[PDB]
């Protein structure tokens, strides 16, 4: 428990990378968060809007 | 429309281009799929109301 | 310039599909211009069937 | 009556598509082709491109 200063330098990078990775799952107002769904379901003129 | 009819459709090939290229329809508005793409996909069920 | 069936006039735009847009004529999807049309049943139609 | 225009009878069909996590059951007419393991390719499984 003395080394908490060094273990926090590990933990803050683990939180930051996991948060940045998890944000790939968010919709942001699109029909899907998986880009290949948009490309397979929508034709080019509509797909750009998503 | 007091008592509209639902047909479940399942377990087959289908061709939507045959419908979409028919002159019979005054509208063919597809919402979450573009009418061109339907022939490239497969679905767990289809319901025709 | 061309003559075409009145219900098919919708096919004369960027992003369109159907027999006229597929086999007869086709605009590019970033087209920069104007589309103009008029009913010509008073001139292009026959006495029985042109 | 057949003499009526927004007051004429019109027919309607609504197609509702299901994209559940289960194996699919209604497919477009797009033909399958043979699997090739351990090589770089584009792919499509059931509509998952």
């Amino acid at each position: 428990s003395a080394l908490g200063k060094l273990q926090n330098v590990v933990n803050q990078n683990a939180q930051a990378l996991n948060t940045l990775v998890k944000q790939l799952s968010s919709n942001f107002g699109a029909i899907s968060s998986v880009l290949n769904d948009i490309l397979s379901r929508l034709d080019k003129v509509e797909a750009e809007v998503q | 429309v007091y008592a509209w009819n639902r047909k479940r459709i399942s377990n087959c090939v289908a061709d939507y281009s045959v419908l979409y290229n028919s002159a019979s329809f005054s509208t063919f508005k597809c919402y979450g799929v573009s009418p061109t793409k339907l022939n490239d996909l497969c679905f767990t069920n289809v319901y025709a109301d | 310039s061309f003559v075409i069936r009145g219900d098919e006039v919708r096919q004369i735009a960027p992003g369109q599909t159907g027999k006229i847009a597929d086999y007869n004529y086709k605009l590019p999807d970033d087209f920069t211009g104007c589309v103009i049309a008029w009913n010509s049943n008073n001139l292009d139609s026959k006495v029985g069937g042109n | 009556q057949p003499t009526n225009v927004g007051y004429q009878p019109y027919r309607v069909v609504v197609l509702s598509f299901e994209l559940l996590h289960a194996p699919a059951t209604v497919c477009g007419p797009k033909k399958s082709t043979n699997l090739v393991k351990n090589k770089c390719v584009n792919f499509n499984f059931n509509g998952l491109t």
